[PDB]
């Protein structure tokens, strides 16, 4: 019987095929005329209608790229896989839909950075003492974990200008604590000390070597250290394929984003690195600390996990920011730091026990759905994201691509990433709006109104002006 | 201590003057001066701060100068109210430290002393004493001295001196000493004199009398 | 307006300790350093201390280390100087001083307190008249007020009818006790013509005795 | 809606000098409108950085300023057994001003001090200072609350308490109508904030040149606090006054405390006493909400009401993701003695980091209407990120909450156009309120001009 396919009363080959994804369209000869060109394809096979020349698209998918997933990230030069597939092709006609999958892996045994920024105003020094022998025992710890382990340091106080810096008498400008009985070094905004290194002692023989400083107000400033170690890529070492942990410790406030107007600094962060060979923040005391936004697209440009390791009397605070901050890690550090090793192992497995995809790129005329299934097979609709999982666990998500009519664009791409994952889904989509007898049209057809249009697909159309 | 040296120590001058008080400190106090007034029987008003500043509701006559060591309280044309002592007072240093002070007095024309003497009173010498008091009335300038001699000798233990301040009607001083002595040592002798000595003359005013006589 | 409104004259024997008051009017005492001055004739001026009545951080000049202690009570907006061990020098006039704009200025000063130290009991005045000796125009009387304590006395001729041409000196610390004397000169054809009286007034003991003037 | 963005007035100052980081109208003793603009980067005698001030008169086609005059040179003064030291390199002069009557105020927020006593000092600090002019006489007069004479030792045997040594004094400013000069100081009471007050007759007649520590009976200060809500709040980041108590003889302070509590930031009005009224709490940590405020009645009702920027605010997208973009709080004054209930009207940012919310200047009735308008800057706004203000004109309900008109600059990046804003004044007297725009970083001042409305909004 007649259907929208018919009761629309279409006028060429391409009308037809955006009425309904169901419907087919009719290129032969020896046609009755009483009888539709456009209808389901088991009418036109019914209406005697050539087999090839029924215009007829399916939408498909099919995958390109399929790499197993790895067992293991440890050896390879990043020959790991943690997403599968890794392309898939998508053919999609007219106000259609097709669906596909992705299966994302927290691969074990997985190559890790981890970068020790370190708050060492004077109320940091018995911190200081506690942490000697941190990167042997931390070594021996993310062994269990990881066989590529780097470790690195830094240090920060404040911005080394008044009224933050003590600056009298000039005694006090080379040992900040001398109306103590006591001598610290002179002030200092931010200072890169190791590299990240697989080399674990040199981290306890660096720090064996380091002392606090002193300043007058109790809001820090570690932001500012935050920034440049994030930014100074070369000059921290972050790898390329690697977890990127952050270990920022504090026992105090920090400086934000518009205080540094109280020192006469009013130009804001540009967010660029000025760490140069001398390992100390050349920018200090010329630029504001930075803001929070600022501090987000930088840690998520170079993938950072920043943890937040500081004292129970701030942790409320540090708790607010890490909202504001989506991806980070708060963790209560003792008031010696005698607890950071455990903390940074709990926060490690607290990193990697998510996944949560992210899309890229996504055509306007283009809309997604997921349905996630985490645990145990256990399918969980309209959630792209996974929570509670543990090192080599492995997630999928089912995923349907849904196209409104049809773009000007034929063929475009995006991307299905998880958050802070190196591997990603590429799909390539292409929109089958048209139909292959078009390409062998005729121009100013004979049979046409004496040339004055066009014969495509077994019917006429009004030419190019009409 | 830093010393302040005030000079001088009186001056006398007229309405309509201008006058000027200079101090002198031990060592430098960059400014660090206060100039005060204390009028006759009064308290203390602030006059000048920090070397050249006025104290709210002074007059413009008076004005501070000076610098380094040396400062100056400038008074131009006298008014009657600023005849009062003044004093410097220097605050550079603890302890603040002042100066030995200024008297502004009338300038008038000399006038000799009138000079009156008068024996024991009946009833103190039936009570065991003695007391023979000289007046010396109405004389200026102020430098005056006094001389009592029992019987021709000089005499100086039991004498008490008295001064007034300047009068206000006729801008003179006067003064008053008085011989104590025991009723039984006062009888011993027979003459009592007391001698002024002013710059209005050469030769001292004498005033005497002789006991039991009269 | 700045006003310091000192206490009353003190009168104490040595060795007793006194308290002087300096009460702010018209200001808050905690908004200035307040001082303390110490006036004697011959000896001058001499600063004795400060204090800061916000804190109660005080300064003294060494001379009066022990002698002086300077407190403040911002509540009762009152200085104080206490003065312990009291002497014969410690006899003075003595006031309470606060700057106007300069922090260490000396430009606001109160009336002063008088302080007397003496063993002396309240003792009555002698008055004894003064007549001349056995001639002029003008002729010259007197009376001698003497071994009275403590100041004042209050004399007048005539009860207070004769006063142009008097001069009545100031009282002088005779051993622990004050003399004084004063002077009148009339015409000779008023006295002995017309009765002249000598009126002393002590308070102190409650005393108004009165002596006229008789020839010899 | 109406202000001309053809033919504006540009005045310059010299480079690196950061002239226009502040500016305000000034009328002469004959009502003559002039700009003053500070320069807080301008050189000094020794070639050292010490800030400086000018004063524009109005041409059409701007050009070069005369500059204002403060005496640059550092002092000492040896007395009562101390020394002490005032020093203006990096001071800071011109980091505001603000016109009065017939007086000009620009301050010094950064200018430092000490006092030494034998081998021991108060510490080298910035105190702040503000100078004054009454530029027709040439009068000048200086005002430094925060000055004082303690040693470091007595602070720290006192846990800091009424520590002023970092008051950065001048950091803002405003001056009641009655004349009373309300210095914002965000370092005062150990980085608290505190409010220094006292009239601009009384300063100019208790100051001497040289005398360096002075009283000034009739002056009020805030109060410190032991409550940790306050701690690093920097109460007084910024100021403002108006009134909000119905009673017409008490003016109200509403003072900006961008990191109060924990980097909440607040805004709080107070009484002349610094009794607290009423406090707005920011609603996004590190915001900044406080950084500026505005007083103006935007809804023609005759009460005043506030405005809020809090140019870090981040506002919430698509994903889970935060934009900061800044914020603009708009409260409507209740009738009767009531508190300031939520806020009345949003005003968000749209460009990254654009800062908006950053300066809000009212602007009187600029389209004449009937009810006044505001200018919302954001330094770095627009497509360009080169600057942008945005003009939101008042209603009988509150403000529009569309712009009527967005001045983009017509400086080059980094111009930090916007930072400084003033409007309300007529300075051409054509009938129409006109507005100044700083561009600090091009040392440049830009003067919009209100013309007749095209057809009304
Ligand atoms: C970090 O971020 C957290 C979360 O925002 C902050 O904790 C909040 O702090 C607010 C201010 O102290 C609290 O507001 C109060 O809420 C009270 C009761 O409501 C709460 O209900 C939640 C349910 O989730 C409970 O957990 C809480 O314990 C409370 O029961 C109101 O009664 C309270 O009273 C008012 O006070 C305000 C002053 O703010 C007055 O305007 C008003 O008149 C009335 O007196 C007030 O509204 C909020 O509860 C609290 N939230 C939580 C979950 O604890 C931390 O302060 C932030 N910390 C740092 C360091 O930044
Ligand atoms: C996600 O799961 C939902 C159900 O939770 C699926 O929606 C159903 O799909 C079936 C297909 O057999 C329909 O018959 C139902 O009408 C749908 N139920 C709804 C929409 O409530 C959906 O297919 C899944 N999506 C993906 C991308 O896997
Ligand atoms: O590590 C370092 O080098 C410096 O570390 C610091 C620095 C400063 C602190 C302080 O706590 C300094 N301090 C005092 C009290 N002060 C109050 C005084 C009374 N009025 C309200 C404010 C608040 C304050 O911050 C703590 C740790
Ligand atoms: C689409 O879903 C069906 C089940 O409805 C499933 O069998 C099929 O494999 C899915 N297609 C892809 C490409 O995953
Ligand atoms: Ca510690
Ligand atoms: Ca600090
Ligand atoms: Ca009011
Ligand atoms: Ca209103
Ligand atoms: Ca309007
Ligand atoms: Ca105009
Ligand atoms: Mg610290």
């Amino acid at each position: 019987g007649p259907n929208i396919c018919t009761t629309r009363g279409v006028s060429s080959c391409q009308q037809c095929l955006a009425v309904s994804p169901m419907c087919a369209w009719c290129s032969d000869e020896a046609l009755p005329l009483g009888s539709p060109r456009c209808d389901l394809k088991e009418n036109l096979l019914k209406d005697n209608c050539a087999p090839e020349s029924i215009e007829f698209p399916v939408s498909e998918a099919r995958v390109l790229e399929d790499r197993p997933l790895s067992d293991k990230g440890s050896g390879d030069s990043s020959q790991v896989t943690q997403v599968s597939p890794q392309r898939i092709a998508l053919r999609l006609r007219p106000d259609d839909s097709k669906n596909f999958s992705i299966q994302v892996r927290q691969v074990e045994d997985y190559p890790v950075d981890i970068y020790y920024l370190m708050d060492l105003s004077y109320s940091m020094k018995d911190d200081l003492w506690s942490i000697q022998n941190l990167g042997t025992k931390l070594a021996t710890q993310m062994r269990k974990l990881t066989s590529n382990l780097r470790i690195g340091f830094g240090a920060f106080v404040d911005k080394p200008v008044s009224p933050y810096m003590y600056i009298s008498p000039p005694e006090a400008l080379e040992n900040p604590c001398y109306d103590m009985k006591t001598t610290c070094l002179p002030m200092f905004g931010y200072k890169h000390v190791l590299t990240l290194t697989d080399q674990v002692t040199r981290f306890n023989e660096e720090v064996k070597k380091q002392s606090v400083s002193r300043n007058r107000d109790a809001p820090e400033g570690g932001f500012d250290a935050i920034m440049q170690a994030t930014v100074c890529d070369e000059k921290i070492g972050w790898r390329n394929d690697a977890s990127h942990l952050l270990v920022f410790t504090t026992d105090a406030k920090t400086h934000i984003a518009l205080d540094g107007r109280l020192a006469g600094i009013v130009q804001p962060n540009d967010g660029q690195c000025h760490v140069g060979s001398d390992n100390h923040y050349s920018a200090s005391t010329t630029m504001d600390y930075p803001s929070l936004g600022l501090m987000t697209e930088k840690l998520s440009q170079k993938n950072i996990n920043l943890i937040f390791a500081v004292t129970e009397n701030v942790v409320n605070l540090y708790q607010n920011y890490s909202e504001l901050i989506p991806g980070t890690t708060v963790g209560v550090l003792s008031m010696d730091s005698s607890n950071v090793l455990q903390l940074i192992v709990d926060a490690y497995g607290k990193i990697r026990s998510k996944v949560e995809l992210e899309v890229r790129d996504l055509p306007e005329e283009l809309s997604l759905s997921f349905n996630a299934t985490c645990l145990n097979n256990e399918v969980i609709p309209g959630l792209k994201s996974c929570m509670g999982l543990k090192i080599g666990d492995t997630v999928s998500f089912s995923i349907e691509a849904k196209v409104r009519g049809c773009p000007q664009e034929k063929e475009k791409s995006f991307t299905i990433k998880p958050v802070g994952f190196k591997d990603s889904l590429i799909v390539q989509v292409t929109f089958d709006c048209d139909c292959a007898c078009q390409a062998q049209a005729e121009p100013n057809s004979h049979r046409c109104n004496n040339g004055n249009g066009t014969f495509e697909c077994g019917v006429c159309r009004c030419g190019p002006g009409w | 201590d830093i010393l302040m040296t005030q000079s001088p120590s009186s001056m006398s001058v007229s309405l309509g003057d201008t006058v000027s008080i200079t101090c002198h400190a031990s060592q430098g106090i960059s400014s660090n001066i206060g100039w005060l007034q204390q009028k006759p029987g009064k308290s203390f008003m602030g006059l000048i701060y920090y070397g050249t500043n006025l104290v709210d509701g002074v007059p413009s006559r008076f004005s501070g100068s000076g610098s380094g060591a040396d400062y100056s309280l400038t008074i131009s044309s006298l008014d009657s109210e600023d005849f009062a002592d003044y004093y410097c007072v220097q605050y550079a240093q603890l302890p603040y430290t002042f100066g030995g002070g200024t008297k502004l007095e009338i300038k008038r024309a000399d006038a000799a002393p009138t000079v009156s003497i008068f024996p024991p009173s009946s009833e103190q010498l039936t009570s065991g004493g003695a007391s023979v008091v000289c007046f010396l009335n109405n004389f200026y300038p102020k430098d005056i001295n006094v001389k009592w001699k029992i019987d021709g000798s000089e005499r100086q233990n039991g004498v008490l001196n008295s001064w007034t301040d300047q009068d206000s009607k006729d801008s003179t001083y006067s003064m008053s000493s008085t011989l104590t002595l025991t009723k039984d040592e006062y009888e011993r002798h027979n003459s009592y004199t007391c001698e002024a000595t002013h710059k209005t003359s050469t030769s001292p005013i004498v005033k005497s009398f002789n006991r039991n006589e009269c | 307006e700045v006003q310091l409104q000192q206490s009353g004259a003190e009168l104490v024997k040595p060795g007793a300790s006194v308290k002087l008051s300096c009460t702010a009017s018209g200001f808050n005492i905690k908004d200035t350093y307040v001082h303390w001055v110490k006036q004697r004739p011959e000896q001058g001026l001499e600063w004795i201390g400060r204090i800061d009545p916000a804190n109660g951080y005080t300064k003294y000049d060494p001379k009066f280390q022990g002698k002086a202690t300077i407190t403040a009570d911002t509540s009762s907006n009152t200085a104080y100087l206490q003065l312990s061990s009291l002497t014969s020098e410690d006899t003075a006039v003595y006031y309470c001083v606060r700057p106007l704009y300069d922090y260490y200025a000396m430009d606001y000063w109160g009336q002063g307190t008088s302080v007397t130290v003496s063993s002396a009991k309240t003792t009555a005045p002698s008055v004894y008249p003064l007549a001349p000796v056995c001639t002029g125009s003008s002729v010259t009387l007197g009376c001698l007020v003497k071994g009275y304590f403590p100041e004042p006395v209050t004399l007048t001729w005539n009860s207070g009818s004769l006063s142009s041409g008097v001069h009545t000196f100031p009282a002088v610390l005779q051993s622990d006790l004050y003399t004084l004397s004063s002077s009148v000169t009339v015409t000779s054809s008023t006295w002995p013509s017309q009765s002249i009286t000598c009126n002393v007034a002590h308070p102190a003991s409650s005393t108004k005795v009165d002596k006229k003037i008789e020839p010899r | 809606l109406n202000l001309d963005p053809v033919q504006l007035t540009f005045y310059a100052g010299p480079n690196g000098s950061q002239f226009g980081f502040s500016l305000d109208f000034h009328k002469d003793s004959h009502g003559r409108v002039a700009i003053v603009v500070g320069a807080p980067r301008t050189l000094g005698p020794s070639q050292e950085e010490t800030g400086g001030v000018f004063l524009c008169p109005w041409r059409a086609e701007g050009g070069q300023c005369p500059s204002l005059l403060f005496d640059l040179r550092d002092e000492t003064r040896n007395v009562g057994s101390q020394t002490l030291q005032t020093f203006k390199a990096r001071q800071g002069l011109g980091a505001s001003v603000v016109s009065w009557s017939d007086v000009i105020v620009a301050c010094a927020p950064w200018q430092h001090w000490n006092v030494l006593e034998k081998t021991e000092e108060a510490e080298k600090t910035p105190v702040g200072s503000c100078f004054l002019a009454q530029p027709e006489s040439g009068r000048r007069a200086e005002y430094s609350p925060c000055r004082g004479n303690t040693l470091s030792r007595i602070y720290v045997e006192n846990d800091f308490s009424w520590d002023k040594r970092y008051c950065e004094a001048g950091f803002s400013s405003v001056v009641t109508q009655a004349g009373e000069l309300v210095l914002g100081a965000p370092g005062g009471y150990y980085f608290l904030g505190l409010l220094a007050q006292a009239p601009v007759a009384d300063i100019f007649s208790s100051y001497r040149p040289g005398i360096l520590l002075w009283h000034v009976s009739s002056q009020s200060l805030s109060f410190d606090s032991s409550n940790p809500e306050y701690f690093d709040g920097y109460w007084g980041y910024s100021v403002a006054v108006g009134e909000f108590d119905g009673d017409l003889n008490t003016t109200e302070y509403v003072v900006g405390a961008p990191t109060w509590s924990w980097t909440l930031g607040a805004v709080e009005i107070l009484d002349s006493y610094y009794q607290r009224l009423h406090r707005l709490r920011g609603e996004q940590m590190a915001s900044y909400f406080g950084h500026s405020v505005a007083v103006t009645d935007v809804n023609g009702d005759g009460r005043h009401d506030l405005l809020v920027g809090a140019p870090l605010y981040m506002e919430s997208r698509a994903d889970r993701k935060l934009a900061e973009v800044g914020r603009v709080y708009l409260f409507l004054q209740p009738r009767g003695p009531h508190a300031l209930g939520a806020p009345s009207l949003l005003l968000t940012g749209t460009q990254l980091y654009g800062r908006f919310g950053s300066a809000i200047a009212p602007l009187g009735d600029l389209d004449r209407d009937g009810y006044n308008d505001i200018a919302v800057a954001a330094p770095y706004g627009g497509p360009s990120g080169r600057g942008q203000v945005l003009v939101f004109l008042g209603q009988s309900e509150g403000l529009r909450s569309r712009p009527s008109q967005v001045l983009d600059s017509p400086f080059p990046t980094g111009s930090a156009f916007g930072f400084s804003l003033r409007g309300a004044v007529d300075i051409d007297d054509n009938g129409y309120p006109d507005l100044i725009v700083g561009a600090y970083g091009a040392n440049q001042v830009a003067v919009y001009r209100a013309q007749p409305v095209v057809k009304a909004s």
